[PDB]
């Protein structure tokens, strides 16, 4: 069962932006489809859900067309229109699929979530950099590399190691805002005999401004 | 306790003859069935057509639609009162008192006017079902290969009699475990041991919905989709519900016998002022089948509309009042018909309606009035024919919705058990009662 | 709406304590649910209608609680289960979340590790220089960097950002960015990054110079 | 008499609200017992493979303490009833039927105990026995119980609560609330009179039983079969030929169950040590089966689902159905606790499969799907041997919900009841309780 | 109810095609899906049926591996894989949904199908020459005007007049394949008074070759 | 596998006209299903269990038949009616089709409209000659062409086509083209097309001189 829920990213004030979450791995229909919210630091607050015929849909005591939830279950996504965007409306927006045990209704299964950032800026591609140890680095028995990914907006980008599959040993640290841009920088311990004989490479991603960047981390020349 | 002993050890062992016999009853049955369910569709088609060359004038074709359906509710009303009076009304009572071995099984007679005679009042688009004439000219076809093979004894007269019953349902809307239900739990002697053979009626019933599917299959009567489910926490409104149609229940039987006395003055039993009565209830019958379809015809069509959710709460409760009306009008006015498949559309009705305010007042059960409407569906039949579980049954056949089994059955027996302590009573029964009684009265 | 009120906003537990968060409500509620949500991931139905294990929930968790007052329980916390609980009602609609309450692992001193980077050159080629410098997996999470530029002190254009609490070890990490314009940079030599923690009196210094 | 029937009919449906509310807590009591008995069942099947585990290593250690533990189960099973409640043997499906014609005791003070717990053994020890016969039985006792604590007097009282809480106790073993009420108006009531039973005071016992159970077994069928396909016209006669299989092997198997109890019966002569000790050993040989090879042991429904699917080859199925055959017969002949009931739903599954599988093969036009037929089949066998179809049908239906099968599923059973019945067979509940109403006289 | 079947085209002999068959307006499951085709100017047959879990897969009597009937009920595409393809494999495929009245299975619903062309001569663009009457014509009530289509491959091409604004009195002939290359002409009739007062353009494509082609009839001087 | 022959393999009939086709098994078949195909479209389901209609065929549409002999009749042959129909069995696997019977419009004669082009200047701009000769809107089809250059006959680099019958007047249209080399073409003057239709005793020619 997976909830990949998209479209996220920049949105100017006032505007307006359409969410969206592909389901996949269950019958879409006979489920009733629902948006939770959370903003940076803050908790969950749930903004609608849509039965499985669009026959009902309810919102939180929100406005006008505040919120928009729709569905289509022909492409088995639901989707979520967001209107007069204010800084309010910026925050991680999660799917989720709706069920309950005795009837008191939960949400059962909750997707990845896209992040809505109401803001002027523009969206700007991160550059990303490779942290080698410096040509004076007492190469013990762990070596710790890591790489700069810096001058990006909005949230969120991810940043895996060798496309993920040196888990181990990787620490991605919270993004820091300065000057509208975000940066941050990933550090990945890998034996000191995988590195530099092996090749250890930064991927960063960034949906936003639909960049994928994969930075190889090289001994100093 | 000997006996006993001999008896388990000879358990469940009917005659070959009875076997073979409930099979050819079923059979004969079912093509019956399919015969009237197809005469009335054609008429219904007919009736049609004629409007569509006097489509133009809203007033001329009014009166088309009118005529037309008297002119064939008399002939339907004519065929009854001249020819089988017996065959009149559901025909459920008079097949029950045959089990019962109270009342004659006149067949050479009631098939040709339960048949033809319901030909004229369905095909014209009154509020009746199919069940009475298909349970009764059921139960005369029963009898006739009985008389015909001249089969000896009780078993074989009581089985056969209720195989042709049970076969007759069956056919009528597709539920071959309805049928078998209905026998063992309403329309077999209610107070003494029978020589009814089950296995014999199930053959029976088998062999007329086989023969209702040779003919019918790919198109179901009701088809309502998947449903949601219903949590354990929204039970209780399915038991209100049915604490409703239970309340109900008795009172729509006052209603029916007490239109049937009504009814009766209108006339005084004389078959001119019946025949025109009932072509005047007939052709009122084909007008809403034109200016407002929901409350005239056999109900089948707004069933699977009401469950959506596609009515307003308006529209529902006009539905439902003006079709308490046609349903009495035209079932107490002793019309062939039944009165089971319209007490299925206002059940049905009924159930949406406590759904949506269900809907409105709980949103956080995310209810579907659709389940109340499936949960009502059988309810009227639970509380006013106090057949619950054959109720219930025939419900989960055309609907298919199983996973409201619960609250189907909640309703059902909320019904049941209010209609018995408001003092209702088995409208089948009652109906016999009074038949019985005006009898040696 | 019903509001619901996490107690412990934040609560620290040594691994094998039993630990108690309750979930206040402003009205009357029934079968709440409970949501374990770890750094970086979407919130996870824990327990649902009050006291039922989701599936794959280990049995240390029970929950509890009626009316105004529920509680979600771990008899004898693991380090695994650092993350935010938010308990959820829908007894009332519409549903509302509790503010959630963070748990944090208590466990034994880890010393950071750390390791200096200097400026890229890619982003040297672009005018920029920072100068990276992680510290890894260390406890508590109270830690002082501290930057020095030839021997000189430096606090402008650092910049520093601390994970969340490890959901299998339990240690911090930190990460300071000394971010320079790339004349600023090359004007200097040697590079310090000094971190102080509670590990050890003398702080830890990793440095390079350019030369 | 028509004037006696006039009076009737006019006072049709009318039962005391005594009686109703008391098939409620009936009802309410039967569904948290068979709860608690599921449970108990559910818990010692873990605790049992949770110390095949501690031994998984050592496999002649592990072979063993499979064996061993349910051996001790059995035995303890097959204890608690020769010692404290003989009757509380085997099914007791036909014991209740026996109570309904008043020919039988309803000793709820000495059975309640014994064919709970007794039945926690052999059905915790992983042997071939079904939950309807403890639950029905249990049920029936939990009825004859409130009927005795709150002297309701009266035939229909005593029928009726007794017929609800045997309804209620067939309802909550399957989660099928119409197959207990159709198996108390098809099967469990006196077969051969009028009896004061009220159908509407089952019903709510029913209901309340259901509802116990949903409450502690929501979101997981018993047997989740998914959607099957269709049966077309064309395709119906085949299922007759199932029906006519299912119905001369209906009374073959049932004559097996009735020789076996014999036959068994040698082994101990009834000797309470030599019947608990050869139990114990059916048991272990079930939970040695339960390790090497799970499907001819247990109950049978982790199987169904399987088999319907079509995950079985024909060679497994023959294995399968043979090996359960056998292991049905022992874990039932035997005397042990436990019913035959469910057992039969997996025999009628396998041999339904099966005979779709060749289905498949020789009618590829037909677009087959040997699952419709195993459906067919499952509830076949509880027509062919018990007799029951209508219950069987409705069964099946509420377990595997796939309402198109009807036509088909109703032929076979139908075939079954017409070929089971032309070959001599009878009702396998009614030929037991004849048998213990015979060797009630005979001794005299 | 849509069967839209696409991959067909021109294939080398020996070669394999994949053929997809992308089905909408119905539950794709609960339906056995079907292959037949059409070989040029002759009858139907069946190349095999694929029940809805893919746990049943028959063919016509053929070759062990000719065909490879699969389906993907998440994508509600039907395929069909044909290898070491033959002459005889050129066809129109077509996909249809198979049901049932008594039992008796038909094939419900067909698609237009994609035609297979299985051939070594290569693709060639057409060349298109007007046919105007000769400076010898008896300019009668109707003026018959045409234009040649030859030397292309493979099919098909499809001709218009002025935009099919000219659709009337249009015959575009069956092409005739000669030393691998196809060779057609269309005839369009129009009133004497139409042209050559009036502009009577014929317009080629040949989607195979990238080709769209207007000719330009005009009289002869 | 059986083999299902469809008598007529082509017929024509007059709209309103009771026209009926035969399909014959090699074996004994059931419920034959019946597929209408029109000239450039998808078959369809026309009748199916041997005389079942689909939804939406005419009623003048029948079919019955059995064993080893089916038919599909038409009462009043309209105009849409023009298509080839295909039966289809599956009583027996594999299911197998008809070779099926093309229903033709059949109509009034009508002679030949015969139209002859000299080749394109462009083509001879190319050493190709195309001499293009139309025979449109003639029936029956049945139709002979003759070429004459300088009047001697020509059969050689001669081509012909049909097209099917046509939707707008029931009639078929031919076009032969006369292929040659650009060379060839010139050393001759007169090209002639004759076309010989039972529409009349003399042939229709149509001609040109390169002069
Ligand atoms: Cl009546
Ligand atoms: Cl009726
Ligand atoms: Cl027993
Ligand atoms: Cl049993």
């Amino acid at each position: 069962v997976r909830l990949l829920e998209s479209g996220g990213g920049l949105v100017q004030p006032g505007g307006s932006l359409k969410l969206s979450c592909a389901a996949s791995g269950f019958d879409y229909s006979r489920y009733w489809m629902s948006w939770v919210r959370q903003a940076p630091g803050k908790g969950l607050k749930w903004i609608g859900e849509i039965n499985p015929v669009s026959s009902t849909i309810n919102y939180t005591p929100s406005l006008k067309d505040k919120f928009i939830i729709s569905r289509d279950n022909a492409k088995d996504t639901l989707y979520l229109q967001i209107s007069k965007v204010r800084s309010e409306d910026t925050a991680l927006y999660y799917c989720a699929r709706l069920y309950y045990g005795y009837g008191y209704w939960y949400f059962d299964v909750w997707g990845a979530g896209t992040t809505v950032t109401v803001s002027s800026a523009k969206t700007t591609p991160p550059s990303v950099y490779p942290l080698a140890p410096g040509s004076a680095a007492a190469a013990a028995s762990m070596v710790t590399l890591g790489c700069l990914v810096k001058g990006y907006f909005p949230e969120p980008v991810t940043v895996t190691w060798n496309s993920g599959s040196l888990a181990a040993g990787v620490h991605t640290f919270p993004a820091v805002l300065q000057a509208a841009l975000y940066t941050l920088s990933s550090s990945v311990t890998v034996p000191s005999s995988s590195w530099p004989s092996e090749t250890v490479t930064c991927n960063v991603a960034h949906p936003a401004s639909s960049t994928k960047v994969d930075k190889k981390i090289v001994p100093r020349a | 306790r000997r006996q006993l002993i001999r008896q388990l050890l000879e358990r469940d062992k009917t005659p070959l003859a009875i076997l073979f016999m409930a099979a050819v009853v079923g059979t004969l049955v079912g093509l019956a069935a399919v015969a009237f369910d197809k005469g009335v569709a054609w008429l219904q088609n007919q009736r049609m057509g004629a409007l569509v060359h006097t489509a133009d004038n809203y007033p001329l074709l009014l009166t088309v639609a009118f005529l037309c359906s008297a002119v064939l509710a008399m002939f339907g009303y004519f065929l009854v009162r001249k020819y089988a009076p017996e065959a009149g009304g559901s025909g459920i009572p008079e097949i029950e008192g045959a089990l019962e071995d109270q009342r004659p099984v006149r067949w050479w007679r009631v098939l040709p006017v339960k048949f033809f005679g319901g030909l004229g009042t369905l095909g014209g688009g009154m509020v009746l079902g199919r069940e009475g004439p298909t349970v009764q000219i059921g139960g005369n076809i029963g009898r006739m290969v009985l008389d015909i093979f001249r089969l000896k004894g009780d078993e074989a007269r009581h089985t056969l009699l209720a195989t042709g019953a049970a076969a007759g349902l069956a056919a009528a809307f597709n539920a071959p475990l309805a049928g078998i239900l209905f026998i063992i739990e309403e329309m077999r002697p209610q107070f003494r041991y029978t020589l009814i053979s089950i296995k014999a009626v199930f053959i029976g019933v088998i062999m007329s919905t086989i023969m209702y599917r040779i003919f019918n299959h790919e198109v179901a009567l009701i088809d309502v989709g998947k449903l949601s489910d219903a949590p354990l926490n929204t039970l209780w409104l399915y038991l209100i519900l049915g604490i409703i149609f239970g309340i109900f229940g008795p009172i729509f039987n006052k209603w029916v016998l007490g239109m049937q006395d009504l009814l009766h003055r209108v006339h005084g039993g004389n078959i001119t002022k019946w025949v025109l009565m009932g072509g005047a209830i007939g052709g009122l019958c084909g007008l809403l089948g034109f200016v407002a379809p929901a409350t005239s015809g056999g109900g089948f069509n707004l069933i699977p509309i009401a469950t959506a959710g596609n009515f307003s709460m308006g529209m529902l409760v006009f539905i439902f009042v003006a079709r308490v009306i046609t349903t009495l009008l035209c079932f107490s006015s002793g019309a062939p018909g039944g009165i089971f498949a319209p007490m299925l559309a206002l059940g049905t009705v009924l159930g949406t309606a406590f759904g949506m305010v269900a809907v409105e007042l709980f949103p956080q059960y995310h209810l579907e009035a659709g389940t109340f409407a499936i949960a009502g569906m059988g309810a009227l039949l639970a509380a006013s024919i106090r057949a619950p579980l054959t109720g219930i049954i025939l419900v989960l056949e055309m609907t298919d919705n199983y996973q409201l089994i619960l609250p189907m059955i909640i309703t059902g027996l909320g019904a049941t058990l209010l209609a018995q302590f408001t003092g209702g009573k088995p409208l089948y029964s009652a109906i016999l009662a009074r038949t019985l009684a005006k009898q040696e009265a | 709406d019903i509001v619901l009120t996490q107690s412990p906003a934040i609560m620290s537990a040594a691994p094998g304590d039993k630990v108690t968060m309750t979930c206040s409500a402003s009205s009357s509620v029934s079968y709440i649910h409970w949501y374990q949500q770890k750094s970086g991931t979407s919130p996870k139905r824990w327990i649902y209608d009050t006291s039922k294990l989701t599936s794959g929930v280990p049995v240390r968790f029970s929950g509890s609680g009626s009316g105004t007052s529920y509680s979600l329980t771990i008899n004898t916390m693991e380090a695994e289960d650092a993350a935010t609980y938010y308990c959820q009602q829908w007894s009332s609609h519409p549903q509302t979340f509790g503010g959630g309450t963070k748990l944090e692992i208590l466990r034994a001193d880890a010393a950071p590790t750390v390791s200096i980077f200097p400026p890229s050159s890619e982003q040297l080629t672009s005018g920029g220089a920072s100068v990276v410098c992680f510290l890894n997996n260390f406890y508590p999470k109270d830690i002082n960097v501290k930057w020095k530029i030839d021997g000189s002190e430096r606090q402008n254009g650092v910049l520093n950002s601390w994970t969340d609490q490890d959901s299998k070890d339990s240690t911090y990490s930190m990460s300071s960015t000394l971010t320079l314009t790339k004349d600023e940079y090359e004007r200097h030599n040697s590079y310090t990054c000094e971190a102080t923690h509670k590990t050890s009196t003398s702080p830890i210094v990793k440095s390079f110079n350019r030369a």
